[PDB]
């Protein structure tokens, strides 16, 4: 970062002989650094370094310390690099900030050199900016997105579920079933296999066929938002299913499928046809009792079992 | 107007402002108020003084106070008035350099 | 097992573009060639792989 | 169609339907269009009263008017 | 900020876009009734939620 | 106006530029800057070089290169100065061709 300006802060205070460091040194402090974004904006405003000495002198040991008003600007710069920037602040950051907190001498001296402050401030974005100036919408608000965690690196690492990820890539990679269904008891990893698919398609170990395929895991604690309306949760499940078949790269976790098994007569001709592909987390007692009853549920989802 | 007011959160600002300000070379008239533990500094400048040391003052205060948040007349009416004619000089005397 | 040239691949990017930035340019010619050889021979693998790139489905691959 | 599951129901309809398509039906049925309909996608969204029966109608009409 | 929703059992797809992340802490309350009814037959509360038994 | 600002991915593409692009024969100062990686090339005219002909080896540049998707205070600000007042030669005479 450019901290030369906070630097000649001291240097310019002993030259004025001044009790303080206030604002109006700070601008002092942009004029002395001719290379800075915040010069050249200014500059280009006919505002230089000899005028805003004369209207600082026109205006205004030892001990010395940045005003309070000093302190709140640097803070305001500080927030102003929120502004995706990250940590490193800089000069135009501090012109920003100064622009923002419209009190003090400097502002004192915007207002003598009548200086527009909306003007600048679009100056500065402008200068910042870039001179040269498909989706899902309701998948990606109520499914947790496991592909982007993967990319991000914030997912957490899957341990020894090799032969189970190896299994579900190869159920996956079938042409009429290619939907597996993972069965084990609560707690030992099901979630786990999904989340190390996803890591195996971002850290390219899935092969050619799953190549760029996201893993959306397709919560389902209230897609059932209303049991008493007749359509209200199927219109969303229809629209769910309708933008799953316009993108054909989605793969959908669906955690607890013995609930769905209502959704029967949806997901029935999506999963028969093809414009679906669904990995399943049940229990064994839960996959007996409602899965295996129905023979149309079978000819579609493929049993993988979790071990402890 | 000749009469400002700016708002002093706690006397620390106030010694500040007394000790490492210089204010500029100008005459004027200084008193100090209190409500609810918040400082006002009130200054009243003679028909001779421009508004823009006022506003120079201003800051400064703005770079140790805040601005005021009440009028004139409720200061004169409820504020108890601390000090007069002498604000900086008297902190000095008495309270040390922070 | 391809794998092991992808990654040379990145570090030798990655050593030309800092060299260059530091404006040592003969160190930066001599690593720009080594990248090409370097790509050269990630390609030639690559060739190998896809003139190594038939499977029959037996009777013992369906009684497994 | 009756059976039980996975014979071919299903691959009798597609196969009328390429049988239509490659011409070598009667001539009665040598333009039709076969049309596979879910019973769910009829259902969708249908909260208020005489939304399905509305739906339902405009289909039935408009089969009667197409005539294929 | 760390939120609280009391009757918890008012409210899970509503608010994943900070819950399904952990984004928002939810520190919510509700009666045992309410909490095996429809806190604990959900598979991303059971993974969020940690039931802090209270008291008489 | 009178500087012209392009973006070059790779350094292959400067290299591509500096062997295979013949510009009108002009007078001209460029310099070559890198950000994060990405390279960008400025030329500034003389005075008495006329828009058009600039328009017309910026329209040759981008043959080679991509619009600037930075400004140029910016460039001159954080961009670090990699070659001065020669680069085509510079990059002719250091790298080899292609
Ligand atoms: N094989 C594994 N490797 C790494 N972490 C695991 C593994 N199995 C389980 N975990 C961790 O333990 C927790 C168990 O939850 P999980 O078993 O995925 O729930 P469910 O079985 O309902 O999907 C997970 O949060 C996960 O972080
Ligand atoms: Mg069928």
């Amino acid at each position: 970062r450019a901290q030369r300006v906070l630097a000649h802060a001291q240097e310019e205070a002993i030259r004025l002989n001044h009790s303080n460091i206030g604002t109006e040194h700070l601008l002092l402090g942009l004029m002395k650094e001719p290379e800075g974004i915040a010069a050249k904006v200014l500059e280009s405003f006919n505002i230089t370094e000899d005028k805003v000495i004369e209207e600082v002198e026109k205006l205004i040991v030892g001990t010395l310390h940045y005003t309070p008003r000093a302190k709140k600007v640097i803070e305001l710069s500080m927030d102003e690099a929120r502004k995706l920037h990250h940590n490193f602040v800089g000069t135009e950051h501090i012109l920003l900030g100064l622009i923002r907190e419209n009190e003090g001498v400097a502002a004192r001296v915007f207002a003598n050199l009548d200086l527009n402050i909306t003007k600048a401030r679009a100056q500065v974005v402008k200068a910042l900016g870039n001179p040269e100036m498909n989706n899902t919408p309701t998948l990606d608000s109520l499914a947790r997105d496991l592909t982007v965690i993967a990319k991000d690196g914030t997912l957490d690492p899957v341990i020894g579920r090799d032969k189970e990820i190896t299994r579900v890539i190869e159920v996956l990679s079938r042409r009429t079933k290619n939907n597996p269904v993972l069965i084990g008891e609560p707690g030992v990893g099901k979630t786990a296999i999904a989340e190390g698919l996803a890591q195996a398609i971002v850290n390219n170990e899935v092969p050619e066929t799953l190549k760029d395929k996201r893993v959306m895991s397709l919560d389902m604690g209230t897609v059932v938002a209303g049991t008493k309306y007749r359509g209200e949760f199927e219109e969303r499940l229809k629209k769910v299913m309708e933008e799953i078949q316009q993108a054909g790269n989605v793969i959908l976790f669906i955690d607890e499928l013995h609930t769905l098994v209502d959704a029967s007569n949806i997901l029935k001709p999506a999963l028969a046809r093809g414009e679906l592909q669904c990995i399943g987390a049940t229990t064994l007692d839960e996959y007996r009792k409602n899965i295996e009853k129905d023979a149309a549920l079978e000819r579609r989802f493929q049993p993988v079992q979790v071990d402890e | 107007t000749r009469t400002i007011i700016v708002k002093f959160n706690d006397l620390e600002d106030v010694i500040n402002y007394a000790y490492h300000s210089n204010p500029i070379t100008t005459e004027f008239e200084d008193l100090l108020y209190m409500v609810d533990g918040t400082y006002y500094y009130a200054v009243y400048f003679d028909s001779h003084v421009d508004q823009e040391v006022i506003n120079d003052s201003y800051s400064q205060l703005l770079e140790f106070a805040y601005p005021t948040d009440r009028t004139e007349v409720y200061l004169n009416d409820y504020a108890k008035i601390i000090m007069s004619h002498n604000v900086t000089a008297q902190v000095r005397r008495y309270f040390p350099e922070t | 097992n391809l794998k092991e040239i992808e990654q040379e691949i990145e570090k030798v990017k990655n050593e030309k573009d800092a060299a260059v930035h530091a404006q040592e340019f003969e160190n930066a010619a001599n690593l720009r060639d080594k990248q090409t050889k370097l790509e050269k021979q990630y390609e030639e693998a690559k060739n190998e792989w896809k003139n190594a790139q038939s499977t029959s489905l037996s009777e013992e691959d369906i009684a497994e």
